[PDB]
């Protein structure tokens, strides 16, 4: 039937979920998640949130005023609620499927409440899909997609004009920095294909 | 992070061979998780990190996957124009537009909870706002706004058959990331996904634009665009967070550099020292690039032009006969702590003293710090990530290759000086350095391996764990978080696929109340340190075979 979900762990204790739609699948997932990795989803559920103070205290403030500063999370939930039906019961089905063992976690923790929770404190509270997207947006794209540093690039641009002058700062900039070096190492070889597009490397948006 | 995809001109007893090393750094319970997904349109296996909806590392039984980071630039700082008179208001095509603006607050264990705001433009979040020039810097990124979008696509391409397929599914990926393909038919491919940003005419990526209006990005590169490649003729696709492809951008990031100084070149050569290999060797890619120091190769060739002409007596020599006789392979002694071979110890001490007396002298404070590393820098607990090539190596390297180097040397590092007066300086420094520490005689000298840790606080610095759960391991490898090898079409079975991974220390961080922990809370660790690697399964009947339990749970939604 449908509201069937056969769960079969191997010699390594690796999950494998067998269901027959999208809900179903993603529930299987989010249920065995939440029996190997509860503590270490919630830890990571509060560091891409920005909420790790409320359990781990002062030294934690920064850090979350950080990640809010970080990102617009209005936005990612419209994102949400634009999804089709299908791609809503992906998130749908793996928040509903870590919730139904965190309520058995809730219901008997003298046998099933992993010990860091009593270490630390506190109890794990349910989850909704926002909480299930941010898991990823927190750290595939609000942290490993998100590298900068122009500001501190002016800065130095600033420092080497000051030190060489106007032209030869801006060459010891591209000395240092250089947009693009012709003998880098490259994943697509030249015989396959080039990159057809050049950039400025002057500042000239500020010329 | 690394990647080798190995298609079927250079595949031995097999069609394609895929073998990634994604790093992210070591973690107690693993960064990533172990999943098998059959039903609803998928049938998949594999691991992926903190257990998303779609596996990053995995196959299908047709095709593969995996993926390293990709580097592009594809953030811009866009300079507000703030008006005194106009508080939370900034100047846009013309017109003094208000900022987006949200309140948070912190609520803190045992401490009183402070509230903030947070500011948006059209250009994105800001970050800093400087009140003395009236300007505030907002972050702007060609993802914004498809981040749900990403965790779909790498959702969905788990159930693509082929490149077309799949392709669809890369396009619709819009961060900064590299996808790698791999099928039962031998064929191998790679995408360097992501949206980037259509820039105005005249706008240097590296540096900030004006968000008055003028410099706004036009819109997104289309795909086409997106550097890709499909059955090369090289016969492989190689990855260690390099370029990927001639002409390509780099990441702004000040210390991020594609130069001729490059750590996929040591996956280069041992993919080119045999006209094959088997599933077998390009598993030992791992442990050969593991253990291979990354500046002998740079930097050996201007050590033995300074040294050629010295005495035998003289230790600046004899430093550099000792790396000459070396592959750069680090190994421990018996002891368990140290490394058989000086050669890390003496490049960086040298590298170190090179590095200030030249990249360092040329620029100013307090910015000379940024190129002082010399790649390896540590703690007692080891690296925290993969080792490379530090930034300010590969702009020594470029300025000893003297004139083969692309990049107009404007400033001469060696100011005025030979070069090799100045590294034969270094080697001198080198010499008193460490025959200080270890004496005169370099056959004993017992220099400290690097080990490994598996931290108990995730990469942000939060705890994810006890601290008493963090691991050790007496060897520091520079290798993936986890591995994982899949072979097409191979001559040795029948199967169209073959796949193992290793997710060290286990699949289960769960710790009881009373202390008990998981049966498999531990059963990679012993595995991970010895280059082991365990099955994935796949099939209805190699699960079954392999089962150890089951539950059957019957849920209405
Ligand atoms: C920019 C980063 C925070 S993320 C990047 C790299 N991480 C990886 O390669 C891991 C990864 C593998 C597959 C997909 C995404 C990221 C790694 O480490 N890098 C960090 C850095 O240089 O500070
Ligand atoms: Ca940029």
């Amino acid at each position: 039937s449908s509201s069937e979900i056969k769960i079969v762990r191997d010699e390594y204790g690796m999950p494998h979920i067998y269901a027959n739609d999208t809900w179903h699948l993603f529930y299987g997932y989010g249920y065995v998640v939440a029996q190997d990795r509860l503590f270490q989803m919630e830890m990571a559920r509060r560091s891409t949130q920005g909420t790790v103070a409320e359990v781990l205290g002062k030294d934690f403030v920064k850090f979350d005023k950080d990640i809010r500063r970080n990102y617009w999370p209005d936005a990612i939930r419209a994102q949400i609620a634009a999804l089709s039906p299908e791609d809503m019961s992906i998130l749908q089905g793996y928040a509903d499927g870590m919730n139904a063992w965190i309520d058995k976690v809730n219901t008997n923790p003298e046998t099933l409440l992993p010990k860091q929770f009593n270490t630390f404190g506190f109890t794990p509270k349910r989850w909704e899909p926002f909480d299930v997207a941010m898991i990823f947006v927190g750290t595939m794209a609000n942290r490993f997609s998100d590298s900068t540093s122009e500001i501190d690039n002016l800065a130095l641009l600033t420092a080497l004009k000051d030190k060489y002058g106007v032209s030869q700062g801006m060459a010891v900039f591209n000395q240092l920095k250089w947009l693009v070096n012709p003998s880098a190492p490259t994943t697509i070889a030249v015989q396959e294909s080039n990159y057809p597009l050049k950039f400025n490397q002057q500042n000239s948006q500020t010329a | 992070s690394n990647m080798w995809v190995i298609g079927k001109s250079k595949a031995q007893d097999a069609k394609a061979i895929m073998v990634n090393g994604p790093q992210f750094g070591w973690y107690a319970p693993a960064y990533t998780y172990g999943i098998g997904l059959h039903g609803a349109g998928y049938d998949v296996t594999g691991n992926t990190p903190f257990a998303y909806p779609g596996l990053v590392f995995g196959h299908n039984g047709v095709i593969s996957w995996g993926s390293t980071a990709g580097f592009g630039d594809d953030v811009d700082i866009f300079a507000e124009r703030l008006s005194a008179e106009k508080p939370g208001y900034y100047l846009h095509n013309g017109k003094w537009v208000k900022m987006l603006s949200r309140e948070e607050t912190i609520t803190v264990k045992n401490g009183q909870a402070e509230t903030f705001t947070v500011w948006r433009t059209v250009h994105g979040n800001i970050l800093q706002t400087d009140q003395t020039t009236q300007t505030a810097y907002a972050k702007s990124r060609a993802w914004d706004g498809k981040e749900v979008a990403s965790l779909l696509a790498w959702t969905h391409q788990m159930k693509a058959k082929n490149w077309q397929e799949w392709t669809q599914q890369a396009a619709k990926q819009a961060l900064t990331i590299n996808w790698y393909y791999a099928d039962v038919n031998g064929n191998i491919g790679y995408v360097h996904t992501g949206a980037y940003p259509d820039r105005q005419s005249g706008h240097d990526p590296r540096l900030p634009v004006p968000g008055t209006g003028k410099w706004d990005w036009k819109g997104l590169l289309p795909f086409e665009m997106n550097p890709k490649v499909y059955n090369p003729q090289s016969g492989y696709i190689a990855n260690w967070a390099n370029s990927p492809q001639k002409d390509y951008p780099a990441s702004d990031l000040f210390a991020f550099l594609w130069g001729g100084a490059d750590r996929v070149t040591e996956i280069d050569r041992l993919l080119e020292q045999k006209p094959r290999l088997t599933a077998d060797q390009a598993w030992d890619v791992i442990r050969q690039t593991s253990r291979q120091d990354l500046n002998l190769r740079l930097f050996l060739p201007t050590l033995q032009a300074a040294t050629s002409g010295l005495t035998q007596s003289d230790p600046r020599r004899q430093l550099v006969e000792t790396l000459t006789r070396w592959d750069g392979i680090n190994l421990l002694n018996d002891d368990g702590k140290t490394w058989q071979q000086p050669g890390s110890a003496i490049l960086n001490v040298w590298l170190t003293s090179m590095l200030k007396r030249t990249v360092v002298a040329a620029v100013p404070m307090p910015f000379d710090k940024w190129y002082s590393a010399s790649g390896y820098e540590t703690t007692q607990d080891g690296p925290t990530g993969s080792l490379n090539i530090s930034v300010g190596a590969k702009i020594l390297y470029e300025a000893v290759q003297g004139d083969k180097s692309p990049i107009p040397q404007a400033v001469d590092l060696f100011a005025g000086k030979p070069q090799q007066e100045v590294v034969l300086a270094a080697l001198e420094d080198t010499w008193e350095t460490l025959s200080k520490r270890y004496g005169n005689n370099v056959s004993n000298w017992k220099t400290p391996a690097m080990a490994l840790t598996f931290r108990a606080n995730n990469f942000f610095g939060v705890p994810q764990a006890a601290a008493e759960e963090t691991r050790h391991q007496a060897e520091y490898q520079n290798r993936g978080t986890e591995n994982d090898m899949i072979v097409f079409s191979p001559t040795t079975s029948d199967r169209p696929v073959l796949a193992w991974d290793v997710v060290a220390p286990g699949q289960s961080g769960f710790i009881a109340p009373d202390g008990t922990v998981d049966k498999h809370y531990e059963d990679q660790l012993k595995m991970y340190e010895n280059f082991g690697r365990k099955s994935l399964w796949l099939t209805k009947q190699d699960v079954e075979a392999h089962k150890e339990s089951q539950e059957v749970l019957h849920v209405q939604r």
